[PDB]
RNA sequence: GAGCUGUAAGCAAGCUUUGAUCCGGAGAUUUCCGAAUGGGGAAACCCACCACUCGUAAUGGAGUGGUAUCCAUAUCUGAAUUCAUAGGAUAUGAGAAGGCAGACCCGGGGAACUGAAACAUCUAAGUACCCGGAGGAAGAGAAAGCAAAUGCGAUUCCCUGAGUAGCGGCGAGCGAAACGGGAUUAGCCCAAACCAAGAGGCUUGCCUCUUGGGGUUGUAGGACACUCUGUACGGAGUUACAAAGGAACGAGGUAGAUGAAGAGGUCUGGAAAGGCCCGCCAUAGGAGGUAACAGCCCUGUAGUCAAAACUUCGUUCUCUCCUGAGUGGAUCCUGAGUACGGCGGAACACGUGAAAUUCCGUCGGAAUCCGGGAGGACCAUCUCCCAAGGCUAAAUACUCCCUAGUGACCGAUAGUGAACCAGUACCGUGAGGGAAAGGUGAAAAGCACCCCGGAAGGGGAGUGAAAGAGAUCCUGAAACCGUGUGCC
RNA sequence: AUGAGUAGCGAAAGAGGGGUGAGAAUCCCCUCCACCGAAUGCCUAAGGUUUCCUGAGGAAGGCUCGUCCGCUCAGGGUUAGUCGGGACCUAAGCCGAGGCCGAAAGGCGUAGGCGAUGGACAACAGGUUGAUAUUCCUGUACCACCUCCUCACCAUUUGAGCA
RNA sequence: GCGAGGUGAGAGGUGCCCGUACCGCAAACCGACACAGGUAGGCGAGGAGAGAAUCCUAAGGUGAUCGAGAGAACUCUCGUU
């Protein structure tokens, strides 16, 4: 499989953000990907060394519409620690 | 089950009935007996009612 | 529908009822059109993020198609639509005269 | 990119236009993710150019093993 | 053939005459679960093995394909045991599995309430239900028949016979069939005698099994002998009668095309399709929509056309297959644990009865052409058929679904439980039970702006024909709740 | 509708001073007081499934009120080779290739599997967010496996080594 | 049995999936309720005390989701006669 299809987008938040200065990285996944295919498509992607992967699984969030109601799809997050002596990713 | 192998005789369902004329369900056992005989040219001991083995045609291993 | 976009079509219903006018816009879902001039209504719009001040808006709103007709090339005259194949192409003609439209 | 252009590649050729186009969904996936991306109907334009070009090497895998 | 990116407003970004959106035919892709089938499992999850491929120094990781069981075919091995066999391994299989349409069909099992004014025989009823097998139909079917005539000629279904004959604690009830009139029509193929070939038991000149020919019936037919005759000239056929295949053409189905005639004048009106006065078309005065009721405004309708592709039927051709008449009465053949019988049950309208006929379990057990069966115990005579092998279309039953339509059918407590995001909400551990809830306007033109208020909600002003049509927005009854007051 | 402005408002100590606000007995802060303390504390199941944190809101829900909330609306939050479970084991029990039995459906059962509530199994201390922490960060460890490497030793068909 | 390459040490390296928020003697679970009920297990301090009893406290938690008055009959829960 092509590593762009386990790395579905960036998360773009204040945690995610602050993860940053400690040069880690938040991305969702796809849900079946392990954590090893997460670092090899992150090196191969951007050309990094990635020190570790921690990975979760999120579930659906309940919401409501009016009087229609259903699950957010659940999602998959990944935290890729890169090496101190390595190069950054660049968004 | 209790069914000929060869005949195919089997249990079958009717009524039992009193002198007062009363009907309960019962059955009539085909007389299934165990023999050595030919199961697809390799003897094989199965039930065969007597009935079957009568003729002499259904020969015992 | 009968008549398109850019079409010049005369009104024959409602309070418009004998007035020319170009189909602006075409809505063959709903099988109306927007005539330039005809059924203006007023609307009334609040400031927004693109129009701030807002203000009471004249505005065309659609009629059903239906109620225009086109007019016949020669006679200038309200005209039926028919259909025929020109150079591998069908058209619009006017019944009336047998002219073509487009 | 049409199909009738598509079909002119050779299959080595095609599949290199797929990774490029993957590499271009990925990108546009990030824009829009950072809010950074204006022409959002580009994203579904490369999706169906995808498709369509994976369309066309599944058709020339069926021709030969009949 | 000009807009489009669903409901669904809105914002955004785009696509389209170099033909989009949309409609039809045929393909591709089709995550995971599910018969679910690599193994497991608390369905939609987890863990493997074998090849090939990606990646790492390597491990770890990833992708594609294969890997259930049973059955069939082929091959290889072959136990206790000597040959063998069981068993095991490999390969090959569009073989089976599961579902449903709550229907129809044929079977295996099979109630009770209830009726009899109690109740047991009987009824309900071979019904409900459970189970199996299926097919578009199923079952039945080409006389061991019906009958009692100068007879009929397979089966099935409709009318009638007839609520008759009958059955029945002769109670409650149950209840035919044949003849007659119709729909539909259609007939065939084996077993055996005999011939030829081949093989194994040599049972030893006999026999069995296997191939092809032959042959298919009843005041008998066939084999076997005799002639006559065809060997395709001619006949048939894939719906039985053997079994597949291919063309050409016709008519359809699955998108569409074209398609006559009034903005006629005038009157109200927010708006004419209405009123009044005039025309016109009609193989088209079906229908829906359009600002009030339209044959002539729109989509259409009558009529006449249309298919790249797929699909249904039909007719021809190709193709395939194919002898059938007469005379003999030497001998031979004409369905055996069968027919039938006793015993125990069941099905026949028919409850064991005088009980024929059909089926089952158990036991006994024929004739076999000088033969056999039936005609309601049974015998004799006569009449009619030839069982114990198989196939066979049409007329018939039913509708979940598709197309086109119809209604002295319902019109929101009705009609489906469900007009509305309904088998939902809710209730139940579960099987399961199971609602309520439609309407702004022609068009959002959905009330800019101002005033009171935190907001809600109001009062103006605007839109509109109408806001006493302002979102539970057509109409708005009664209960019920209030305000004012003419009399008490 | 009546009953009716009636019954009830579900065990319990609160008081005052500031703040916020359109509005405060009810929300926030401060002070004192009071209650539990083999619990009314800390942790962690089964179960619930976002109720958790932050900001905004006061229609409905909250037996009053409400500026507040386990409610509404927006965002955000769950990081493991070592913890618990699976790539380990089995009990009861369940399933079951062939097989046995049974009108049918099915029942039973061998091999073989599944199946914790048990057996086996390698990480600790401190720090840190509004919301996670033997998981992230700091320090110092440990377990299994692999070899582009280095060293030491042994042995190459009674031949070390693995088993 | 397998076996020509092996064993030990060091250095370097690899280590996947699922759960992890919050309540969990409770207003979040089971009781139709923000319900005087029910809910396995681990830790569970001090004085007096045999004690996890009892009374008052520590750590820590909490002041209970209608109040202000009045202080009749009667009812309930108590105290003394
Ligand atoms: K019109
Ligand atoms: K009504
Ligand atoms: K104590
Ligand atoms: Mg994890
Ligand atoms: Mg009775
Ligand atoms: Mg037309
Ligand atoms: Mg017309
Ligand atoms: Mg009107
Ligand atoms: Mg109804
Ligand atoms: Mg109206
Ligand atoms: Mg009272
Ligand atoms: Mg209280
Ligand atoms: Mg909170
Ligand atoms: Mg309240
Ligand atoms: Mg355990
Ligand atoms: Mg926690
Ligand atoms: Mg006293």
């Amino acid at each position: 499989k092509d590593p762009r299809d386990v790395l579905k987008r960036p998360v773009i938040t204040e945690r995610s953000a602050d993860l940053m200065t400690e040069k880690k990285y938040t991305f969702e996944v796809d849900v079946r990907a392990n954590k090893t295919e997460v670092k090899d498509a992150v090196e191969s992607i951007f050309g990094v060394k990635v020190d570790k992967v921690n990975i979760m699984n999120y579930k659906g969030k309940s919401k409501r519409v009016g009087r229609y109601t259903g699950m957010t799809s659940r999602r998959r997050k990944a935290i890729v620690k890169l090496t101190a002596d390595s190069k950054e990713i660049e968004i | 089950a209790r069914k000929c192998v060869i005949t195919g005789k089997k249990t079958t369902a009717g009524n039992n009935r009193s002198h007062a004329m009363n009907a309960s369900k019962r059955t009539w056992g085909a007389n299934l007996q165990k023999v050595r005989i030919l199961v697809n040219g390799k003897p094989k001991k199965v039930y065969v009612s007597a009935r079957a083995l009568k003729s002499g045609k259904v020969e015992r291993v | 529908m009968h008549v398109k976009k850019g079409d010049k079509v005369m009104v024959i219903s409602g309070k418009d009822k004998g007035k020319q006018g170009t189909i602006l816009a075409a809505f063959p879902k709903k099988d109306r059109v927007l005539v330039e001039g005809v059924n203006m209504v007023k609307k009334h719009s609040k400031p927004t993020q693109a129009n701030p001040q807002g203000g009471i808006s004249n505005q065309e709103a659609p009629i059903h198609v239906s109620n225009v007709m086109p007019l016949d090339p020669k006679t200038g005259e309200v005209t039926r639509v028919g259909y025929k194949v020109e150079d591998g192409k069908k058209v619009r003609v006017a019944k009336k005269s047998g002219q073509v439209l487009d | 990119m049409k199909a009738n252009e598509i079909r002119d590649l050779t299959t080595a050729e095609i599949e290199q236009k797929v990774k490029s186009l993957k590499e271009e969904l990925f990108n546009l996936r990030f824009q829009l993710a950072t809010g950074q991306l204006e022409n959002t109907a580009r994203i579904r334009e490369v999706r169906k150019a995808i498709a369509r070009m994976k369309t066309v090497i599944r058709e020339r895998e069926i021709a030969a093993n009949k």
